[PDB]
DNA sequence: CGGGCTTCGGCCAGAGGTCGAGGGTAATAAGAGAATTTATACCTTTATCGTCCCATAG
RNA sequence: AUACCCUCGA
DNA sequence: CTATGGGACGATAAAGGTATAAATTCTCTATAATGGGAGCTGCTCTGGCCGAAGCCCG
């Protein structure tokens, strides 16, 4: 065994010791005798033997001695394998530096040497001397010198002075670094500059050393003077047919690298002149360069073609960019894939397998039983029987099959449903049947589709086969508890014709005694399959726990729903099935069987709706006919008049009165307004379309219409579409995405003109274009979010942790966007949950919630509970099993090894392909509660709230909240705590149009500085519209006016001063330009009164930019720290607000400049928490302010909304965790132990800072702040680096795991896969634990 | 910042420029002025004229051909003449070894204008550079020893040793200096002895002293710098040239620089093998040169 | 074998002022470029700061009036016949 | 069921031509390891592809019935392995 | 009034779904002739190892 | 039995 | 009277000589010839990285 694969620079001392001999010439094999030549690229002295225990000569050919090495034949009598693990190396005349070390953004030769990367360059291109050894003179190290200037140096000096040219001028530097002398002058100079970028470079300098330092690495390896040479079959020539060989990228670059080291030796022996000798050491350093890598700084390109050459860099770096597709993606044997089709004959555990892809699949096990039951000898006669397909080899084929599940998946696998394990069962053709019912989970209709099957082998794989991927076991989606094996179009359409009812139909009234009378009233055909009818029944009520009751009672209901209710499973109630069963009726009775009755039972059901829905879909000839569009006759009224008025608004605009650009909106808002009446109208008549006589008089019923049932069964299409259908189409967009001006009038069954035609083209392409980026984007960021989101797996089962997430009702806005009890649905409590009344302890500890505990929240009036969320629970490298509550895919707690991190990201990335203001209006009635409001009373009782925070609720009888709205500043609300409002009244009547100022204190102001002309302007409107003064603008003021601000002085109503509380200076908040002061100067101004008036994206791509914490090109400014807020000196350009908070002053501020708007108001509270200028958040400094759990809420709140908008049910506990994952790391302020600025994981300073608490110090410890990483950044900076060279930037991470040396312990899942080994996850746990167990216990 | 090393090459390169062909004239001038007075530094080191002399006789009695030994001057019978001459001088020569030093005088100017075929040429150097290398190893060895066993100073050293290292002089007078150094140098007297025997029998095969030697050598030495400056000159003034015709080939299979290099050191030979008596330009004999070496290139890489 | 009629560029002029941001500004009236069918492609930028700037198909941004003087205009006589 | 594989990499060669097999590209992998299901992952990645004296003991298992499957290490990180030291980078293991 | 110091603008790197399936296309010109090394081929000389006669120890 | 290009399906 | 060590024996394989044809690399030819050319232009964003230009500032 082994561990901790360690990365480092490749010493020319180990470099010899990799190597078995010193490749020499450039050539590989004899055009006349085909073995390879000596020190060739194929040699048999360096790499090995060509045919496996041979010679060159033949002198051994036996198989005895496979180490001797004969003494005619020097290559050693071995293996053929041997010819992969022996390289060789090449002597170079001079040594040339190593691309990756030089062309790497932070180019560690140029940060190792304090000097610039061209200024190298310039060295290396043979351009200028360096200086090498300045001894005591005026020129120093760094010193970069010019031809004519060495050459006045050399004349000025003469000695004690060595100047280079080249790599090997930079070999000399290099290995005289002296890390030590140089680590400890830059520790020592790194804190006398105060300079914030200076001591960045210094920091990076000092971590560039000390990585040198401590991992045993040397400088003067950067720049390679030996290289080695790849094993020949790793770079192989495949001969083409007909005597052709076909020469690989490597060897191309090899013999290039080879020619031009030849070349060099054999002109510095003879002393050819310094120009073209430095010339030829500039063509070894760029074939080096070109055999490393391609396209950084000459992209050298081949012979008669102009696709560049594959170097060594290209080749790790894998198919598909940097995503391996050899060590991930590894075909397999045992596998096949054909066309797939729908089998209804199918159980839910099975799939149809055809007969040659099973004989051929299972073809070893077909052998081993044959030779068990000694039907074949020798395996020549097996495999004539196979091929002959005997008759008695199809008894041995399903023996093998019967208890033998298979793998099929999908072409695009978004998440782990996109596999499943079925029990085949052999079927006569050459498609895969499937089980109608899994289609949904695997996103796979019968279009075309092909599907891939695999054969598991080993006991294990059968057994988590059957067990964990079992068709029947995936019932429930991972993403969210609600069920995906659920009845989908046809079957749906079925069960919803069947359980419909009909106001008069054949068999209506009679009573039946039990199911089977019903049954058997429907076949003999005297009852409709929905008439009224009676019946009695024996349901069996599972109310309470281990005691099953059964109760005989007659209901009223149809026939086709009674003979539904004989398939619902005996612990369920009939009036489970006594509605019309639409879809999400089926899908929610399927849920709630799995949550009462279980797993098997569940499974029987699903497979008996399927039947029956596929039975009475058959027997209920359905159809769609030309007749089933109707079209309202109200339609042809509707278009005339809103043609009339189009035209009339065309005149209109012609006669020059109305303009364009309103006649526009007018017109479409009119178009729009008449498509939805004719939609109204066209699904209003389309619903009753049925007149049905009852005995007599003539009565309405729900329609049976075959396309209104296939839209309200919810089994396939929708409103939108009908309208389309059976309505107008509707405006349309042209490409630039303004809507058309002329609308089509014309539905599906009337037929489209040739323009409406054209329009819908411009619809269609548009849609069908956008679809395949969405799919891209979609599949990349999956991608990113499973590399970002892998090494998360539950670990341990307690934390122990009491901290998690305030959770409450999603109600932005007037409505409830989701219940309380479908965010904490399977999740945990994270502390006491009380009554209305404290001290009475409903839910106690981490129980966690179930249905029957939903329920009983419902019951009582619980508004905001504490769960426990992945963003809590500290533990170490994992996650607790609690903070992660209960799993999605299964009704119980998760287990230990689940890797919850994949299948979070697999459900937040699967359904991306799915995507692309004055007052307060109460909705209903409730009592009105205040929360995070801070204002005092007005003079009338008007309560106007100046404060930025804050927000108004109307509290339900119960207690709970129903509604919220924010409160903008300057909001005066009728205040009636505790006094019920009726539904549509106006509590709070704010009106801002302006940023108002409101006046907290009151007396006979003083506008200081009031300047007419200079300051303030007595500009009255016309009409008498405002007896006030306008402020003059800063610039528009005269040269003094400019530095003249107005204040107004606080004063009483006798002239006594003012201050508000906190602060001994006057609030005399100043007067800015475009202010609205109506008051006079000196006039009693009322509490609150308003002083100064100043006027004032979604889809996949949201998506990605909330999970990388990007900013956007303005994002919101926030304040910083709470206190009192200033004004921003406009005259700098940058507005500066200085706060002055109460506790203690931190005259600290920022200068935000004037070219965005900013909306603060000076003299009010800061509240770090809250917004100073309006515009999308920044993630980070709500994160580094507000903290994390609210991070937690605005990201997840955030993605919601985009997901919700598409109506994809997502659970937060995903979201939750990519967070967790993304948060995983903080930087450190003050370490003490540490360095001051450093990006290091939370682990590993909360490991540190414990071992110090108990240690040599106790103000060791650190103390740090959390930073928030995007996934693309978090997945790249985790502690391994295998895990991460295989997502991106494969370059960069390698070159700075070689500097570094990193070492990486295989401790994660991609680790794992691309080693080969056991997952630390799932099944592979107790084998990780074990060896563990036996390594770090001796 | 050009990343493009064919633009640099040309950059470098572009300094220089063309000569007439006079200027080729005076160049092969300088060549053939080198080569004259290497050859009269060879003059003056006897065994190297025995060793010509050894060749002519083999010549005589065919062991050597015409086109093997010589290469014309400034038909064997003028050879046979000149050949006698020189013998005539090294006997007479040899026979006063004052009037000894004329003598090897008019030996170099007899054997001055006389020009060889160049493997005797690099035989003659090995000859001269070995007996260099030996000398060369006798002061490192005794240098080592006395240095790192007897503390001897490096002053002492440098002053009072340098040029003799072949008779008790030296070792005598700084044991009568009389430091702790010269008393631990009487441990060392007899393999620092023993190998000055060596260096004075290397002497008496050479019949010289070390500053004769000293004397020949850096003249050679000299002399094959001016050869080699002469010679750089020329292929920088000839790379023109050689980019030029190196247009031919650029998507045969390998690279332009490639290319020019492999004509650059054709023109090298081409330089290495071009006279100015015949009369000719040199583009015409160079251009010959340059497309042997890109051809032969371009077709081992098939 | 068929070979497919190809739709392209056509070789002229085009005039470009689409909203980008680049300039992180409100608008920047794009540049002018050239197309021919056979030869060196001329972009006629327009720097941020109201200045045209010219670029072959294969360089770096250059003032244009680099190109005015190159082809021959007097630093005045361009002046008097562009600005006036 | 089993064929010729890849000469650099010994992997089943691709499409019904070369015969060959699917490849359980990174998706599906992601798909194994959200399930608990790592036998039949590290089987699949290390048996069934990429292993060569797993193949064959493999194949000698089914044969005689029983199924046990003896890991081993895929050939293609052994190819990594070798690439990365040619790129003149050390790799080592902790042992 | 030079100088840290923040900020901004130009420039380069990297990354962009998966799994199929089929088809096609993949890369040339000095002769002479001299010389040096190398694989070959025959032959003799010495040691080696298979081989058996012979005296003797029990 | 290696790389590009083209076309096609989900 | 028999099994075993001891010594004689001899047929041959390796070692060295020793030329010898293959073969495979090396060296020359003398009007003159004295800076190449394909290189795309229709991503898109994000992110980082230097480098320059305002911006406080004491
Ligand atoms: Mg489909």
């Amino acid at each position: 065994e082994f561990d901790a694969i360690r990365i480092g620079l490749a010493s020319p001392e180990m470099i010899r010791s990799w190597s078995f001999g010193e490749v020499k010439k450039p050539e590989t094999i004899n055009y006349r005798t085909f073995k390879p030549e000596r020190d060739g690229l194929f040699c048999a002295k360096i790499f090995g033997p060509v045919k496996d225990y041979e010679c060159l000569c033949g002198k051994y050919k036996r198989l005895k001695h496979r180490g001797v090495i004969c003494e005619k034949c020097g290559v050693e009598v071995a293996l053929a394998k041997v010819r992969r693990e022996r390289m060789g190396h090449i002597e170079l005349a001079s040594p040339v530096a190593h691309i990756w070390f030089l062309k790497s953004l932070p180019s560690r030769i140029g940060l190792l040497l304090d000097m610039t990367l061209r200024d190298i360059e310039r060295v290396l291109y043979f351009e200028s001397y360096v200086v090498i050894d300045p001894g005591m003179t005026t020129l120093e190290k760094g010193q970069l010198l010019n031809d004519e200037q060495y050459f006045e140096a050399l004349e000025e000096f003469g000695d004690d002075f060595d100047a280079r040219m080249g790599a090997e001028a930079v070999h000399e530097l290099l290995n005289a670094i002296d890390l030590e002398h140089e680590i400890g002058r830059l520790r020592e100079e790194i804190p006398q500059t105060n300079s914030e970028t200076k001591i960045k470079k210094l920091s990076k300098r000092l971590k560039l050393m000390e990585a040198f330092q401590g991992s045993g690495n040397k400088p003067e390896w950067m720049v390679l003077t030996v290289l080695p040479v790849l094993p020949p079959d790793l770079r192989p020539l495949v001969p083409l047919d007909g005597g052709r060989f076909a020469t690989s990228d490597l060897n191309d670059l090899y013999r290039r690298v080879i020619n031009r080291n030849n070349r060099l030796k054999r002109l510095l022996d003879l002393a050819a002149p310094d120009i073209i000798v430095r010339n030829e050491k500039r063509m070894l350093q760029e074939a080096v360069d070109a055999l490393l890598d391609n396209g950084r700084r000459g992209r050298a390109i081949t012979g008669s073609n102009k696709r560049p050459l594959k170097s060594l860099a290209d080749m790790i770096k894998g198919k598909q960019g940097r995503f391996r597709q050899n060590l991930l993606g590894k075909r397999v044997d045992y596998s096949g894939r054909s066309v797939i089709t729908v089998g209804p004959t199918l159980r839910l555990h099975q799939c149809g397998l055809p007969k040659k892809m099973a004989l051929e699949l299972f073809k070893p096990f077909i052998f081993g039983k044959l030779e068990g039951r000694g039907m074949a000898t020798t395996i020549k006669a097996a495999k004539k029987m196979v091929e002959r397909e005997l008759p008695e080899v199809w008894d041995v084929l399903a023996e093998v099959i019967r208890e033998h599940p298979v793998l099929l998946n999908r072409a695009p696998t978004l998440h782990r449903l996109g596999i499943q394990a079925f029990e085949p069962v052999l079927i006569e053709g050459k498609a895969i049947q499937l089980h109608p019912l899994v289609c949904a989970a695997y996103n796979a209709d019968f279009d075309g589709d092909q599907m891939a099957v695999h054969v598991p082998l080993t006991l294990e794989a059968q057994l988590e086969a059957r067990a964990l991927m079992m068709s029947t076991n995936n019932i429930l989606s991972p993403a969210n508890g609600e069920p995906i094996i659920v009845p989908s179009q046809d079957v749906v359409m079925g069960l919803y014709y069947m359980t419909r009812e009909a106001i008069n139909a054949k068999g209506e009234g009679m009573a039946f005694a039990d199911l089977q009378e019903v049954d058997r009233a429907y076949r003999s055909g005297q009852a409709s399959l929905h008439a009224r009818v009676k019946v009695r029944i024996n349901e069996k009520i599972k109310g309470e726990d281990g005691q099953l009751t059964a109760n005989t009672r007659i209901v009223d209901t149809t026939v086709g729903r009674a003979l539904l209710f004989q398939v619902v499973p005996a612990g369920l109630p009939f009036d489970v099935v006594n509605q019309s069963m639409k879809k999400k009726a089926i899908s929610k009775l399927i849920n709630h069987c799995y949550r009462v009755v279980g797993l098997k039972d569940t499974v029987i059901f699903a497979d008996q709706l399927m039947y029956t829905g596929f039975a009475y879909s058959t027997i209920s000839g359905v159809s769609i006919g030309v007749n089933d569009f109707v079209i309202p006759d109200e339609k042809a009224r509707i278009i005339n008049a809103a043609t009339d008025e189009v035209k009339e608004i065309e005149s209109q605009y012609a006669s020059g009165l109305v303009t364009q650009g309103e006649k526009y909106n007018k017109v479409i808002d009119l178009w729009s307004k008449a498509n939805d009446e004719v939609s109204k109208a066209m699904m209003a008549n389309l619903s009753k379309e049925k007149v049905v006589d009852r005995e007599g008089k003539e009565v309405d019923q729900e329609s049976f219409n075959s396309m209104y049932m296939m839209a309200d069964s919810g089994a396939r299409g929708s409103a939108a579409q009908i309208r389309q259908l059976a309505g107008m189409r509707g405006l349309m967009a042209k490409p630039d995405g303004s809507i058309i001006e002329t609308p089509i009038t014309a539905n599906f069954r009337e037929g489209l003109n040739v323009l409406q035609y054209f329009i819908s083209t411009h619809g269609a392409r548009k849609g069908l274009a956008d679809t395949a980026l969405k799919t891209a984007n979609s599949g990349y960021l999956t991608r990113r979010l499973v590399d970002v989101a892998q090494d998360l797996v539950v670990t341990e089962i307690d934390c122990g942790t009491e901290h998690g997430l305030l959770m409450s009702p999603h109600i932005e806005g007037g409505d409830v966007v989701e219940p309380l009890g479908e965010r904490v649905l399977g999740r945990v409590i994270a502390r006491d949950v009380f009554k209305p009344g404290s001290d009475e302890v409903i839910v106690p500890a981490g129980t966690l919630i179930d249905e029957k505990w939903v329920d009983f929240l419902e019951v009582m009036s619980v508004d905001e509970v504490v769960v426990r969320s992945p963003i809590t629970c500290e533990t170490r490298h994992g996650i607790c099993a609690m903070c992660y509550g209960r799993d999605l895919a299964r009704g119980h707690r998760v287990n230990i090894g689940e890797a919850v991190g994949v299948i979070a990201a697999q459900s937040i990335g699967e359904p991306g392909t799915q995507l692309t203001a004055d007052n307060v209006q109460v909705k209903n009635g409730g009592t009105i509660r205040l929360h995070n409001l801070k204002h005092v009373v007005r003079a009338d009782g008007a309560l106007v709230a100046v404060s930025r925070s804050g927000e108004l609720a109307v509290a339900d009888d119960f207690g709970r909240e129903r509604e919220r709205y924010k409160l903008p500043y300057g909001a005066v609300i009728s205040v009636k705590e505790g006094d019920k409002v009726d539904p549509g009244a106006i509590v709070a009547k704010w009106d801002p149009h302006t940023h108002p100022i409101v006046t907290e204190v009151d007396g006979t102001v003083a506008f200081v500085g009031m300047e007419e002309g200079i300051t303030v302007k007595r500009q009255t409107d016309e009409l008498t519209g405002l007896t006030n003064i306008e402020v003059m603008d800063p610039k528009d003021r005269p040269a003094a006016g400019k530095d003249i601000r107005p204040a107004v002085k606080l004063i009483d109503a006798a002239g006594k001063d003012l201050l508000l509380p906190g602060t001994d200076v006057p609030a005399q908040y100043f007067l800015p330009a475009n202010a609205l002061v109506n008051l006079t100067d000196g006039a009693k101004v009322s509490i609150g009164d308003v002083v100064a008036r100043i006027p004032q994206t979604g889809g996949l791509p949201r998506v990605a930019d909330l999970f990388e914490a990007r900013r956007p090109k303005e994002p919101s400014i926030l304040a910083e720290i709470s206190g009192t807020i200033s004004f921003g000196k406009e005259t700098k350009g940058k507005r500066r607000l200085v706060i002055t908070p109460n506790d203690g002053s931190d005259p600290y501020e920022e200068l935000i400049p004037k070219w965005r708007h900013l909306n603060v108001f000076e003299g009010e509270q800061v509240n770090r928490g809250e917004v100073i200028s309006d515009g999308p958040s920044n993630p980070h400094d709500i994160l580094r302010l507000l903290g994390v759990s609210s991070l937690a809420k605005y990201i997840v709140n955030e993605i919601q909304d985009v997901y919700r908008l598409q109506g994809v049910k997502i659970n937060d506990k995903h979201i939750e965790t990519i967070l967790r994952q993304m948060l995983r790391k903080v930087e450190v302020s003050e370490s003490g132990d540490s360095s001051f600025i450093k990006g290091d994981q939370v682990e590993l300073t909360q490991v540190l800072e414990e071992n110090e608490q108990l240690g040599t110090e106790d103000k060791f410890p650190a103390k740090y702040e959390r930073v928030l990483l995007g996934i693309t950044k978090a997945s790249l900076s985790t502690e391994s680096f295998i895990s991460a060279a295989s997502f991106q930037e494969t370059t960069r991470v390698l070159t700075e795991a070689a500097v570094t040396g990193k070492r990486d312990f295989l401790r994660g899942l991609k680790e794992n896969v691309v080693v080969g080994r056991l997952i630390p996850a799932g099944t592979g746990l107790a084998y990780h634990s074990e060896r563990k167990r036996q390594r770090d216990l001796g | 910042r050009t990343t493009d090393p064919v633009r640099m090459y040309m950059r470098e390169m572009g300094t220089v420029e063309l000569l007439t062909r006079e200027g080729e004239i005076e160049i092969a001038k300088r060549i053939e002025e080198g080569i004259r007075e290497v050859m009269s530094a060879i003059a003056q080191f006897p065994g190297t004229v025995d060793s010509i002399l050894a060749d002519y006789n083999r010549i005589v009695a065919e062991g050597g051909r015409l086109s093997d030994v010589l290469s014309g001057y400034i038909d064997p019978e003028e050879a046979r003449l000149r050949f006698t001459a020189v013998s005539e001088q090294l006997d007479k020569a040899k026979k006063a070894l004052k009037q000894a030093t004329a003598e090897l005088t008019g030996l170099a100017e007899l054997f001055m204008p006389i020009k060889l075929v160049p493997k005797q040429f690099d035989a003659l150097v090995a000859r001269v550079r070995s007996a260099l290398e030996g000398v060369r190893a006798q002061e490192r060895a005794i240098m080592q020893l006395c240095v790192r066993d007897a503390r001897m100073p490096r002053a002492d050293f440098l002053r009072l040793f340098p040029n003799h290292e072949t008779d008790e002089k030296w070792v005598d007078s700084v044991l009568k200096s009389k430091p702790k150094y010269a008393e631990a140098i009487e441990r060392l007297r007899d393999d620092i002895l023993r190998n000055q025997q060596k260096l004075a029998a290397l002497e008496s095969e050479v019949e010289l002293t070390v500053a004769e030697i000293k004397e020949i050598n850096r003249a050679m030495s000299i002399g094959e710098a001016k050869a080699r400056r002469a010679k750089k000159e020329m292929v920088e003034a000839n790379l023109r040239l050689v980019i030029s015709i190196a247009k031919k080939y650029t998507n045969r299979g390998l690279q332009f620089l490639d290319l020019i290099q492999e004509g650059n050191i054709g023109l090298m030979k081409a330089v290495d093998k071009f006279e100015y008596r015949r009369g000719y330009k040199f583009s015409t004999y160079a251009t010959w040169w340059i497309r042997q070496a890109i051809t032969r290139s371009i077709a081992d890489q098939a | 074998r068929v070979i497919v009629s190809q739709l392209h560029r056509s070789p002229g002029v085009f005039f470009d002022h689409d909203r980008g941001k680049t300039h992180s500004s409100g608008k920047l009236l794009y540049s002018a470029r050239i197309i021919p069918y056979r030869g060196s492609w001329l972009d006629f930028e327009f720097d941020p700061k109201d200045c045209v700037f010219v670029r072959i198909d294969r360089r770096r941004k250059l003032p244009a009036s680099v190109l005015l003087r190159a082809l021959g205009y007097s630093t005045e006589e361009i002046l008097n016949a562009f600005y006036a | 069921s089993t064929g010729s594989y890849s000469l650099v990499t010994q992997q089943p060669l691709g499409g019904k031509a070369q015969f060959g097999g699917q490849r359980f590209g990174e998706m599906e992998v992601w798909a194994l390891e959200a399930y608990g299901a790592a036998y039949t992952l590290q089987e699949m990645l290390t048996v069934k592809s990429d292993d060569v004296n797993g193949r064959t003991k493999m194949y000698k298992n089914i044969v005689d019935g029983d199924h046990r499957m003896e890991a081993g290490m895929p050939e293609s990180f052994n190819v990594l392995i070798k690439e990365i030291r040619s790129l003149g980078i050390d790799i080592e293991l902790e042992t």
